[PDB]
């Protein structure tokens, strides 16, 4: 029985380089012994029965053997030479009876396309060639993030039981714009597919401040350590300890209340730096806001610096009051 | 525009599983899903850096329609479509925090030259290729300072 083996190649986009075989049970990968890989040593074996399809194309490493299996899944095998083609082509033809098809991808360079949910993967295409695919197990949840965009954040791979250290940059979220009166339709398929579970971050959240310095519109996510500044071009984290001082002012135009922080050190943007940070609010601007707070962490570590809910006060005193509890600074 | 024809094109460099750039071709290649797909600095729009704890989270984000870009609507970055769907952001994370500083500032480079290149071009495109002077055979009249 001639068994086919393949030194070098890699399973899953796995750190080690491991042994493959073909054999008439089976797929079976079994890592190289020469790297101390904190981790089982033991063989990965796919089942003959499971193999649907295989699809040959270009990888990080050579060329990759990505096979389809009946549970959905996509096992990706990067690391083969381009003669291995036809080796492989005849050799799972003979055993699985299964074609090996090669696919052609885009490299265009081009962001737009069509996106199309397959079976086991998403995957974009631009000029009716793939550009790249998502197996539907990396993508750990999604979230419509307005009425044309579609978030979707993959499982960031840091250390399971079960899996093969990674070599690389990871990605950690995909945005996609669906234009069209079309994107809640995307996302309820995608969604229903592999039952993705919405969740919430953030103990609280501002949209829209205007801020006169520096100049422009930003989101203000609080969290317990630290503050984020979320603006179309620049995001700053801000850590709770570097605000000194709060400033809650009125304008003499008695029509917007100023709200001033200083911060050392002075946040960047170049040349120059911000060392006050200015927002100003409208005196009528009223905001509701809950808390994003377990009941036993409020009462432990928050109780009588936080309310667990504002009702609907001025938007600048519950930003005001957030930032004291936070920061554990005065507001002057 | 376009990043490459063929797969031989693309750099041997780029078998790292990493983010490669490719001056030459103004390229972004990123590794998506073990993909080495590339992005035309064209398609890219801006970036922001994010460092969280030990990995370093940069979002590049990509020309996406409705208000997006400064360019007039004569000349868009894409083609017009409106059944076109857009990658409008991809964000990344790595271990390694200089590199990854090192990336996003050749990222931002490159896209200040094409913008350089770009203008320089516009400042030459209306402007008709006029006929060349015709030097005075004799002492030419002159005014000096």
């Amino acid at each position: 029985m001639s068994t086919v083996d393949f030194d070098t190649i890699f399973l899953n986009q796995s750190k080690a380089p491991g042994r493959f075989r073909i054999t008439s049970s089976g797929l079976g990968w079994k890592p190289s012994s020469q790297v101390p890989t904190k981790g089982k040593t033991d063989p990965f074996l796919l089942p003959s029965g499971d193999i649907l399809s295989v699809s040959w194309s270009r990888g990080y490493r050579g060329w990759e053997l990505r096979v389809y299996t009946r549970n959905d899944k996509v096992i990706m095998l990067d690391g083969f030479e381009q003669q291995d083609f036809q080796q492989l082509k005849n050799e799972i033809q003979r055993t699985f009876n299964v074609n090996l098809e090669h696919k052609e991808h885009s490299l265009r360079g081009w962001n737009w396309g069509k996106t199309q949910l397959t079976r086991a993967e998403l995957v974009f295409n631009v000029n009716n060639r793939p550009a790249w695919e998502i197996p539907y197990s990396e993508i750990s949840n999604s979230n419509l993030t307005g009425r044309h965009e579609i978030s979707m954040e993959l499982n960031p791979k840091t250390v399971d039981e079960n899996h093969y250290e990674t070599l690389g940059d990871e990605l950690v979220e995909v945005r996609l714009y669906v234009p069209g009166q079309k994107s809640q339709l995307f996302y309820e398929q995608l969604k229903d597919k592999a039952d993705f579970d919405t969740t919430s971050e953030a103990i609280v959240s501002f949209e829209d401040i205007l801020f006169l310095t520096p100049r422009g519109r930003f989101e203000i996510s609080m969290y317990a350590n630290n503050l984020r500044l979320r603006g179309q071009s620049y995001d700053y984290k801000i850590q709770n300890k570097n605000v000194l001082r709060i400033f809650s002012l009125p304008r003499l135009d008695d029509r917007h209340h100023l709200v001033i922080l200083q911060v050392d050190p002075p946040l960047r943007q170049g040349q120059t730096r911000y060392p006050f940070l200015v927002m100003q609010f409208d005196r009528n601007e009223e905001l509701e806001v809950e808390l994003n707070l377990s009941d036993e962490e409020y009462k432990s570590k928050y109780e009588g610096k936080l309310n667990r809910s504002y009702g609907t006060d001025s938007t600048y005193k519950i930003l005001s009051h957030c930032l004291r509890g936070l920061t554990e600074r005065r507001v002057i | 525009y376009e990043s490459y024809v063929r797969e031989s094109q693309i750099p041997s460099k780029v078998k790292n599983l990493r983010i490669s750039i490719d001056p030459k071709a103004q390229t972004i290649i990123l590794p998506i899903c073990g993909r080495p797909v590339p992005f035309h600095i064209n398609s890219f729009k801006n970036g922001s850096k994010n460092e969280e704890g030990d990995y370093m989270y940069i979002r590049l984000n990509f020309n996406s329609p409705g208000m997006g870009s400064s360019v007039k609507k004569t000349e868009l970055p894409y083609e017009d479509g409106d059944d076109k769907e857009f990658v409008r952001s991809l964000t990344f994370r790595s271990t390694n925090k200089e590199r990854m500083s090192e990336v996003f500032k050749a990222i931002t480079e490159l896209k200040k030259t094409a913008v350089k290149r770009d203008q320089e071009r516009k400042t030459m495109e209306d402007v008709v290729a006029q006929a060349q002077l015709v030097e005075f055979k004799g002492r030419p009249k002159k005014l000096e300072n």
